[PDB]
């Protein structure tokens, strides 16, 4: 069988609608034209804006990368890291919410929504953490380590950011 | 007389480069404009000033020395609908 992450899916199915070469060159053109108009409307629908250097400056100064619509966080459950997506939307209005977008794991996920609201999120996550020679310290009453960082995109996929661009 | 459309200010703010947040449609927000489209709203009236005969002048020798804005105390930013 086969299947695709975020964006993978669409080359899965076309290949498991491979043929004979010249079918797969149909089979291609099918798969390029889909992933064009999905990245055209979603970017259409959800343009990338400015981002305040303030902000970014702030991030970066704190061993964080370049904020983007995905963030990354590692080391922590669905559950944590879904609570902390509630804290940071019941203080966010709803169109600038932030919502689970891809779980890569138990201890790996990737949350979609605006840059500045998963910067947000981010600050809340760093007060939260900790660096810090715990080994030390017992076991029950460990602070919680994680690395979270932003992935190297620039669209917020499976968020209601891009629901509005499924119907076009 | 103008109004505003979101598409007019789409056009105006990738033709400059400006990427702010405030001039992009997004849900829930009060799309702006940014106060470079008060040139593009009132381009007429104020390029019309030079055309009278008692200023008379060569315009493919005219050059454009300054320009400025200046928002009046306690008037919020143009928005998208505004007709102005």
């Amino acid at each position: 069988w086969s299947t695709g992450h975020s964006q993978g899916l669409v080359t899965a199915v076309t290949i498991a609608a491979s043929d004979s070469w010249d079918s797969f060159l149909k089979n291609s053109l099918t798969a390029v034209s889909l992933l064009l108009f999905i990245g055209s409307r979603c970017l259409s629908t959800y343009p990338r804006t400015s981002l305040p250097p303030t902000m970014l400056q702030d991030s970066l100064d704190n061993g964080e990368g370049r904020p983007s619509p995905m963030l990354s966080v590692r080391d922590l459950s669905i559950k944590q890291v879904e609570k902390f997506i509630e804290q940071t939307n019941s203080h966010l209005p709803r169109e600038k919410h932030i919502a689970i977008s891809l779980i890569n794991g138990a201890r790996n996920l990737v949350l979609s929504g605006p840059p500045e609201s998963l910067y947000g999120f981010n600050l809340n996550l760093r007060n939260q953490k900790a660096p810090l020679d715990q080994s030390r310290v017992p076991f029950s009453e460990r602070k919680l380590k994680c690395s979270n960082r932003f992935l190297p995109i620039f669209a917020p996929f499976h968020s209601h950011l891009l629901a509005d661009a499924t119907e076009l | 007389e103008i109004t505003i459309s979101s598409q007019t200010i789409s056009e105006f703010t990738h033709a400059i480069g400006n990427k702010c947040d405030a001039f992009v449609d997004r849900p829930g927000k009060a799309t702006l404009a940014p106060m470079d489209f008060a040139i593009v709203i009132g381009w007429k009236a104020i390029i019309k000033a030079i055309f009278p005969k008692s200023v008379d002048g060569d315009l493919l020798k005219l050059v454009h020395l300054s320009n400025g804005y200046k928002m009046i105390t306690g008037a919020a930013p143009l928005k998208k609908g505004d007709v102005v």
